[PDB]
């Protein structure tokens, strides 16, 4: 069945804020520098994926320039590479180079920031969707008891509600940053705590962070992978009106998780 | 066997039950990367079928034989007598319901088979509790009429609602709402979907992760939505586990 050996798939690649992955002013220059951009239609956004790890746009290259962290991240000519072990993408989305294990970056949130390498820390600005289809996926998200994620106390915090239909502040925007974003407030994102002294999970202002970086994982639980801890209903009691982040654990079925679209 | 009954049809009794389905079928199954389960395949005929029961508002029950291969019907007993679809594996018969009268349905456990010889789609089949009951009702007695339809609601019900947490919840919600529903574009494009989604995937393992071909999935507002690698929430925390396809 050849249709289990795919040659190659052309498609768009989009990060934080929901920008592109984009070949700078379409230049075709070894060591054109690639940038986010507001997604369109243009070939310079189109990334070709093949079976040796190479990523391509204008028939050449996506690349890291150094061995160190804070290079851009270029296209190049591909025979360069010939020896290049290439990239491998995460099934969370992030991007590495297998051999330096530098991860594309966006530093920045505005349209042309430059794309580095960086190390890995996990941070939404370290992550990625590879596909087509770029806008935030609207969605609810239910938990404990068959309720649902709402946005509270004018979109500081979060806790679970009785599930109600078209009710606005329980609508969530999934994106490819891998941010889960008030649906009406889309500056506005899901937080892991900035305080030490508490795990309560908030809503601030979206900033690239390892806090704001959420995975949802095959198993049902909603994934920080940088602090290698799982969205939780504090006590297992929704009349707590509290989600914090916990270390996965089977003991009770607050770790669980549904994508209602 | 696994069983759920009308007698004890929660929102929690149900979420169990299609749990406790969803880690009978994932026994020995295999994992690539995305981390979803992949269903078994080459079963020696013998050890092929999961056998589940379902109980009416009349406490009449009926047991169904899931083939583990494909998460499908391939059969079900009422009583004394079992029904096998002609697309049953040919030697299920000997195997499953031996001991009774067998009869062969006329027809496939396709949507496809089954929608042409009842004259009813989906979109027009209602699902729920009551639908739920009256369906376990039909097979059980083996009202040639209603049979088709009664398997578009159980096999929708049970058997999709296992391979996707959308279904799921969409009975959930039915349950809980004390309302039925008829599946829309979102519900039908996971179903259609599920063969082509399991290929992808597990065809995505050479290219980081990306399809060779896009799926459209719809969503609840009926636009549809391209899912063109492993990339995407509605597929990755929906699909529950995978037929088998690639080596
Ligand atoms: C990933 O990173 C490695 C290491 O930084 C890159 O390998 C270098 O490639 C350049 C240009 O071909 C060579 O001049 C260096 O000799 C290589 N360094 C080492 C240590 O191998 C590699 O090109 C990067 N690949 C991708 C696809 O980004
Ligand atoms: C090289 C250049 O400037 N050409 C123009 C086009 O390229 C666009 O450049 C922006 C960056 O500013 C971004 O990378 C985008 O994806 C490219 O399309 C473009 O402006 C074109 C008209 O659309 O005109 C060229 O002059
Ligand atoms: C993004 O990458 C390019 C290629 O390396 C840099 O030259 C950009 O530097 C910016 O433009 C140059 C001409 C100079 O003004 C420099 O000081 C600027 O920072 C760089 N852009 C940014 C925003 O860092
Ligand atoms: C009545 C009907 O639809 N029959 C089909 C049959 O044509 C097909 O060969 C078989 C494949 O196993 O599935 C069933």
């Amino acid at each position: 069945n050849e249709q289990c050996s795919p040659q190659q798939r052309t498609t768009r690649i989009s990060g934080r804020d929901g920008l592109c992955v984009d070949v700078y002013g379409a230049l075709t220059a070894d060591g054109s520098r690639v940038i986010l951009y507001p997604c369109g239609q243009q070939q310079n956004q189109q990334w070709t994926f093949y079976p040796d790890n190479t990523i391509r746009s204008l028939g050449k290259c996506l690349a890291t320039s150094a061995l160190s962290s804070g290079s851009n991240v270029v296209i190049t000519n591909c025979d360069y590479l010939r020896y290049d072990d290439g990239w491998m993408v995460s099934s969370s989305g992030t991007m590495m180079n297998k051999s330096s294990h530098l991860v594309l970056t966006a530093n920045a949130a505005t349209s042309r920031t430059n794309l580095t390498g960086e190390n890995n820390v996990f941070a939404a600005k370290q992550a990625w969707r590879i596909g087509n289809y770029v806008e935030p996926i609207v969605t609810t998200i239910i938990g404990l008891r068959h309720m649902c994620l709402e946005a509270t106390d004018n979109d500081t915090n979060v806790w679970l509600e009785s599930c109600v239909k078209n009710k606005t502040k329980q609508y969530w925007a999934l994106y490819s940053d891998d941010t889960i974003r008030v649906n009406n407030n889309r500056n506005l994102c899901v937080s892991s705590s900035t305080d030490s002294s508490s795990k309560l999970i908030v809503i601030r202002r979206c900033d690239g962070s390892i806090n704001q970086r959420w995975v949802f994982t095959p198993q049902g639980t909603i994934s920080n992978p940088g602090y290698e801890a799982v969205m939780d209903v504090a006590q297992n009691d929704v009349y707590l009106k509290k989600i914090v982040l916990s270390s996965a654990t089977d003991k009770g079925n607050g770790q669980q998780w549904t994508v209602f679209y | 066997n696994l069983s759920l009954s009308q007698s004890n049809f929660s929102a929690d009794t149900y979420k169990s039950f299609i749990k406790n389905l969803r880690k009978q079928l994932t026994i020995g199954a295999s994992y690539g990367s995305a981390g979803i389960p992949i269903l078994k395949h080459s079963v020696p005929i013998c050890e092929r079928f999961l056998l589940v029961d379902l109980t009416n508002g009349d406490n009449e029950t009926i047991t169904l034989a899931i083939n583990v291969e494909d998460a499908g019907f391939a059969a079900y007993r009422a009583a004394d007598r079992s029904y096998f679809f002609q697309n049953a594996p040919p030697i299920a018969s000997y195997v499953i319901f031996t001991d009774t009268n067998q009869n062969i349905m006329n027809f496939n456990n396709t949507f496809e088979s089954i929608e042409i010889v009842g004259g009813t789609t989906r979109s027009e089949t209602p699902l729920g509790i009551m639908h739920f009951e009256a369906s376990i009702f039909h097979l059980f007695v083996h009202d040639e009429n209603y049979v088709p339809t009664s398997f578009l609601v159980l096999i929708q019900m049970v058997l999709e609602a296992a391979k996707f947490k959308f279904i799921e919840q969409k009975v959930i919600h039915s349950i809980m709402d004390m309302e039925d529903f008829t599946p829309g574009l979102a519900m039908l494009s996971l179903e259609e979907n599920w063969t082509q989604l399991s290929l992808q995937l597990q065809a995505s393992e050479s290219l980081n992760g990306v399809f060779g071909d896009s799926v459209s999935l719809y969503n609840s507002m009926d636009e549809p939505i391209g899912v063109d690698s492993m990339y995407y929430p509605i597929l990755t925390a929906n699909m529950a586990f995978q037929l088998y396809q690639c080596p």
